[PDB]
Parts: structure tokens; C-alpha cells; sequence
């Protein structure tokens, strides 16, 4: 159990995709286990993704269910990129002491899989990504109630984000992330 | 089935092994290897692809194709002969500078990319022979790059090695701690002894634990009869070094005899 991964891999685990990305700051150990489940565990963190999911997002269902630990700023959530143009979308389930929506601007309200979200989109001017240094605009789905467990119809917060001006390019990933950002936790994750 | 992680294709030795997207349509493979970049650092002057004749005109539209799929893509640097090497210090550089505006996410006004618009996920230190020539100054310098990018691996270093441990002519840069993926070839100059190949990749996956170590294997006996392995005998193989915690995959020499036997199909 002291074996972890703790610098930056992706690639393939018992047929799910797999990205740990971290900034180096801190302590952060994720691992891969059977099927669509992983683990993580960090201290003091500075910034890092991690999660299972498919190599090419769709609009998919997402099946999820663990349990979220965090001791300060992180969050869960359906999570992946779009190209051309440059997405980076967000469908947070749970989250720790921190909700980035009163800084970003509120968009509008869909309900999907159980729950209200509000919905956001933020712009990143010259800000790194998974094709370098670019700018690009974050589009977020919120759950007001967190949970640890459910089904996500993507295909449901794609369609109100397209409604909204936001559209998705074409996907290149798509996991269930767990992120921390300066703070600590635990987290246990099956996707499927 | 006992591979539990990626399935590497090496691309580019033969000219009838078909295309670039034609493997990533098969649905057997999850990572390919371009294969090779022959000459370099010996003459300071023009640095010599060699893929042995491919329509290299449509690798660039391929590459992208792949990724829309799911698909990483690599380039792999060297290989078993084309007198290739770095003498100074100044051609790791001029090498990098190469790769980063020619292949990778690097640009320039002057250059020509032979791959258009596609960027390659990363470059494989496929460092067969030669010397132990400033490798690891141009892994630290292509890994660097990394910095500009978010929850992703911007530019893979990977490295394709020797059987037995240590490789003499890549222990340099090995002992970076740069390298993402190490492929343990079990089938080239340095081979193992059947006798000896579970303990020697065992070695190579204990000595690097924050690298991902995958298998190199052939898909027929026509590449080396002393190192080829059924798929039914690389799956018991496997089913002892996949219990290695950083145990990658496996890496299949190559697409041509792939093709002809359907060797990682009944793997």
C-alpha cells in the first residue's frame, strides 16, 4: 500500500483512461485500482487532477460512486476538454470548503439527474492547458446538493450549455475528477 | 486477457504495414510509436527521419486523426543503426529546438513540420546504439515544456530500452526521473534469456517506480525466433509482472507482423 504514483502519467488501467496531473506543490499519491477505480491522497497540496474516465468524452452517461474526503478547496466532478474550440467543462457533484460560483458569471439553471445546477462559464486568458499556454473559456455545471454517487447525462448540461452560446469543440477526454487545490483529503472513486 | 494497461504499436519500419490511421481504426491499440528518426548529432547540419519509405505526406492528417480517437502518438528518436548521436552539448539543443518546432507544440515562421498542424504527444528515446551522448540534457530540456501545461502530460518522455539492466547508452537520462514510460524491449541485442525475462523486467520496474514499464514484445517469430512468445505465453507472463505496481502494458514489434499473424488479437 506504499506503492502510489505521485508525478504526472495518463494512459490506460483495466480498460478505463486514466490522468494524474499535478504542479508538484505539496504531497499527492493517486492510485489505480480494479475496473473504473481509483484513489488519491494528498497533504498540503498545490494544484492536481486525477481521475477515470474515457480517452474521447461523448455524451455519454457517467456512473460514479465512492467517498469524497476533503480537509479544505477541492472538488468532484464529470470533467473534460473540448477542442476548436478550447473547453474546459466541469459537472460538479460534490465539493469541500470552497464554490468557485460567486466569482464566476452565473449563466443560467438546468436540472439533470436528480438536482438543479447553476450553471457558469469563465474565461482563462493565457493560462496553461493540455495544449499549452492559451486562452479559452470554463463552462460549469453546479450541483446544489452534493453528493457522492449517481448518474450524470452529459448530454443533458451539453444541451443548456449549447443553448447558452457555450459550445464544445471536439472531446478529447472525459473522467470523473477528483481536484485538490492547497488542502488535504482523501478521496475513492469507482466510474463506470 | 492479463495486460491491464496500454497496448503500444511501433509504426513506420515497413512500407506495406499499411497507415497511421489504418492501426488506429483496428481497435487493439491504445499508444503508437513512429518509428524512426535515424540520423542525428554527428552532422550538425540536417537531422534524417527515416520511417523506410511511408507516404509521409499524410502521417501529419493521420496524427490528428488518431487523437480525435483517443489515440497518443509518439516519436521515437534513434533506433539500431543510421549513425545517430549527440557529440556536444550544442546538438542536444539544436536537436530540441527540432523536435519542439518541428513535431511537437513548438512553432516557428521558417521550419517545415512534416506533420502540419498535428503535434506529437511525446518523443521516445529509442537509443539502441551510439554512446551515452547528452540524452539527459535533452530530456530535461524537452520535459521543461511540460510547465505550460494543465491536467494533461503536454510532452511524454518515454524511452525504449535494453533487456538487461542497466542500459548502458540511456542509464543517463533514466536517472532524471523525467522518463513517463519505459519500454523493456525483450526481443533485440541484449536479449533476454527466456529463462531470464521475468526477473529482468521486474528489475527494470523496481528501479524506476514512478515510471510506467511496459513489455516490448514481437507479434512474430519472423523479427527473433529466441525472444518470440505466443500470446498464450505472454499472458502467463503477465499474469507475474502485471502484479508490478508500475507495470504499464505491453509494446508490440510491430504493426507489420500484427498485421499478418493477429498476434494482439488473441492476446
Amino acid at each position: 500500500e506504499k506503492r502510489a504514483i505521485t508525478s504526472n502519467e495518463q494512459g490506460t488501467n483495466n480498460g478505463y483512461f486514466y490522468s494524474f496531473w499535478t504542479n508538484g506543490g505539496g504531497s499527492v499519491s493517486y492510485n489505480n485500482g480494479a475496473a473504473g477505480q481509483y484513489s488519491v491522497n494528498w497533504k498540503d497540496c498545490g494544484s492536481f487532477t486525477s481521475g477515470k474516465g474515457w480517452a474521447t468524452g461523448s455524451a455519454r452517461n457517467i456512473n460514479f460512486s465512492g467517498s469524497f474526503n476533503p480537509s479544505g478547496n477541492a472538488y468532484l466532478a464529470v470533467y473534460g476538454w473540448t477542442t476548436s474550440p478550447l473547453v474546459e467543462y466541469y459537472i460538479m457533484e460534490n465539493y469541500g470548503e470552497y464554490n468557485p460560483g460567486s466569482s464566476m458569471a452565473h449563466k443560467g439553471t438546468v436540472t439533470s439527474d436528480g438536482s438543479v445546477y447553476d450553471i457558469y462559464a469563465h474565461q482563462q486568458v493565457n493560462q496553461p492547458s493540455i495544449v499549452g499556454t492559451a486562452t479559452f473559456n470554463q463552462y460549469w455545471s453546479i450541483r446544489r446538493n452534493k453528493r457522492s454517487s449517481g448518474t450524470v447525462t452529459t448530454a443533458n448540461h451539453f444541451n443548456a450549455w449549447s443553448r447558452l452560446g457555450m459550445g464544445l469543440g471536439s472531446h478529447n477526454y472525459q473522467i470523473v475528477n477528483t481536484e485538490g487545490y492547497q488542502s488535504s483529503g482523501s478521496a475513492s472513486i469507482t466510474v463506470s | 486477457s492479463q495486460n491491464t494497461g496500454d497496448t503500444v504499436i511501433i509504426w513506420g519500419r515497413n512500407k506495406d504495414e499499411g497507415s497511421l490511421r489504418e492501426a488506429c481504426d483496428a481497435g487493439r491499440y491504445t499508444t503508437v510509436i513512429i518509428s524512426f528518426l535515424s540520423a542525428f548529432g554527428y552532422i550538425p547540419g540536417t537531422y534524417k527521419l527515416d520511417i523506410s519509405g511511408h507516404q509521409v505526406s499524410a502521417v501529419g492528417p493521420d496524427i490528428k486523426y488518431c487523437q480525435s480517437k483517443g489515440k497518443l502518438i509518439l516519436l521515437a528518436i534513434g533506433g539500431q543503426g543510421g549513425e545517430y548521436s549527440l557529440p556536444s552539448s550544442q546538438a542536444a539543443v539544436d536537436l530540441h529546438d527540432h523536435l519542439w518546432y518541428s513535431y511537437l507544440g513548438g512553432r516557428r515562421n521558417g521550419v517545415y513540420r512534416p506533420f502540419g498542424d498535428a503535434n506529437v504527444n511525446g518523443i521516445d528515446f529509442f537509443i539502441d546504439q551510439g554512446a551515452r551522448e547528452h540524452y539527459n540534457e535533452l530530456a530535461k530540456m524537452l520535459y521543461d515544456h511540460n510547465k505550460d501545461y494543465r491536467a494533461t502530460v503536454g510532452v511524454m518522455v518515454t524511452a525504449t530500452t535494453r533487456c538487461g539492466y542497466p542500459d548502458h547508452r540511456l542509464d543517463e537520462a533514466l536517472a532524471t526521473g523525467l522518463f513517463h514510460r519505459i519500454h523493456v524491449k525483450m526481443f533485440s541485442d541484449g536479449r533476454c534469456p527466456a529463462w531470464s525475462r521475468r526477473q529482468s523486467f521486474e528489475k527494470w520496474a523496481k528501479t524506476y517506480p514512478q515510471s510506467r514499464v511496459l513489455i516490448g514484445v514481437v507479434a512474430s517469430p519472423d523479427v527473433d525466433k529466441d525472444a518470440y512468445m505466443p500470446p498464450e505465453a505472454l499472458n502467463n507472463l503477465l499474469q507475474f509482472i502485471n502484479k508490478q505496481p508500475n507495470f504499464g502494458g505491453v509494446m508490440v514489434w510491430d504493426r507489420f507482423y500484427d498485421k499478418k499473424t493477429g498476434f494482439t488479437a488473441h492476446l
